[PDB]
């Protein structure tokens, strides 16, 4: 059976946010001892709720588990900035356990921040290797989701591009990098190159000309 | 309670055995579950084992792929994965159960299944150059390309440049890692006063200093 959770949700400090977990075959009961675990930066997992509504030792009182409709729920009362993380639920089926896809919870703990984009052309030294890597750094954006689009001579290119998952900086904003790899010859067959970053509906792009 | 080695480099076809040391409790009085984490399959349950009685329960995609054991003596639980493939590269967690609650989790063991050999990186200065953005502050950088295994360390001007430094996570291009780092300084400081990125790749004993020069 498949277990389903919301993909992402946003809330603010002090508010109540609720997360749900389906069983695909629904009918979530206390026979699934629904479990809730929190994933924070640098793969640190913390068990929050087990046996549907049992808080794990040491866990804050603001977390609580229950059943809502045919689903399992995780409620966070008076959400704290430190609660921004990913949440996974797990449903036990007598002999085995299955994890949901997890939910990324954003808890607005500072003002929205636009990403600072910098596009770097390939180095003269790298080109000597018949390789050309354009580097697009993206820092200080918040919330932590962003979409990167590369254009060459004005048209979209999805081949030879790699963008890292957003990582959390020290000031709690987010950063990410995107790469466009080309051969030096491909590099020379075009003039204009652009890295376009979309964040919360707004688009910022940086460009250069070979 | 739960200490797991942080990483294991394993060649394709080989086998790997990782541990999960317990502390702060009676190892024999709780279950130990094992979970695999990858971006394309999220978290997947592998199986569980009750050290007190030794019985074991596995998932379907892991019964013939893993073997859970536990040392009642050294308060340590183990997982053996066999015939590793690239699809087995992931982070493996152990988690103590009890009364239906997965209360404690280890920090996970990152298993890297790869044939690549120790490779030093190539370091390229990254300057604005072409249609950049003449402003107030200037952002410089350096590309640490094609090394193996992780990690590498980057500092600027031997460390003097500490404010405004960002080192991004590595991307894998075939079976080599690539990452970049940047530093933002006063436009009046550069190209005026020299800026150099210093890269190190311990695994290969490689060290390289590269100056950021106007394109
Ligand atoms: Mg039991």
């Amino acid at each position: 059976a498949v277990v389903t959770q919301e993909s992402a949700l946003t809330t603010s400090p002090g508010e109540t946010v609720t997360l749900t977990c389906r069983s695909s075959t629904g009918a979530v009961t206390t026979s699934n001892y629904a479990n809730w675990v929190q994933e924070k930066p640098d793969h640190l997992f913390t068990g929050l709720i087990g046996g549907t509504n049992n808080r794990a030792p040491g866990v804050p009182a603001r977390f609580s588990g229950s059943l809502i409709g045919d689903k399992a729920a995780l409620t966070i009362t008076g959400a704290q900035t430190e609660d921004e993380a990913i949440y996974f639920c797990a449903l036990w089926y007598s002999n085995h356990l299955v994890f949901g896809g997890g939910t990324k919870l954003t808890v607005l703990g500072q003002p929205k921040s636009s990403p600072s984009v910098t596009l770097f052309p390939p180095s003269s030294e790298e080109l000597e290797t018949n390789k050309a890597t354009l580097v697009c750094t993206i820092t200080d954006f918040y919330p932590g989701v962003v979409t990167v689009d590369w254009k060459v001579d004005g048209t979209p290119v999805t081949q030879g591009m790699e963008t890292t998952q957003p990582s959390k900086q020290s000031n709690n904003k987010y950063m990410a990098s995107s790469y466009l790899t080309l051969t030096a010859r491909a590099w020379e067959r075009h003039s204009s190159y652009s890295c376009q970053v979309t964040h919360e509906g707004h688009t910022v792009e940086k460009s250069l000309s070979r | 309670q739960l200490q797991q080695p942080g990483a294991e480099l394993v060649k394709p076809g080989a086998s790997v055995k990782m541990s999960c040391k317990a502390s702060g409790y009676t190892f024999t009085s709780y279950n130990m579950h094992w979970v695999k984490q990858t971006p394309g399959q999220g978290l997947e349950w592998i199986g569980v084992i009750y050290p007190g009685n030794g019985d074991t329960s596995y998932s379907q995609k892991f019964k013939g792929k893993a073997t859970l054991t536990a040392d009642k003596s050294s308060s340590t639980a183990y997982m053996q994965l066999s015939s590793l493939t690239s699809e087995d590269s992931a982070v493996y967690y152990c988690s103590r159960g009890g009364a239906g609650i997965m209360a404690y989790w280890g920090q996970g063991t990152s298993v890297t299944v790869s044939s690549a050999k120790t490779t030093p990186p190539s370091v390229y200065p990254l300057a604005p150059g072409s249609a950049a953005q003449t402003n107030s502050m200037v952002t410089l950088g350096c590309l640490v390309k094609g090394y193996f295994p992780e990690p590498v360390t980057v500092t600027w001007n031997s460390g003097s440049l500490s404010s405004g430094v960002h080192t991004f996570p590595a991307v894998l291009q075939s079976d080599l890692y690539t990452l970049s780092s940047s530093v933002t300084v006063p436009s009046s400081t550069w190209p005026s006063e020299t800026v150099t990125c210093n890269v190190a790749h311990p695994a290969s004993s490689t060290k390289v200093d590269k100056k950021i020069v106007p394109r």
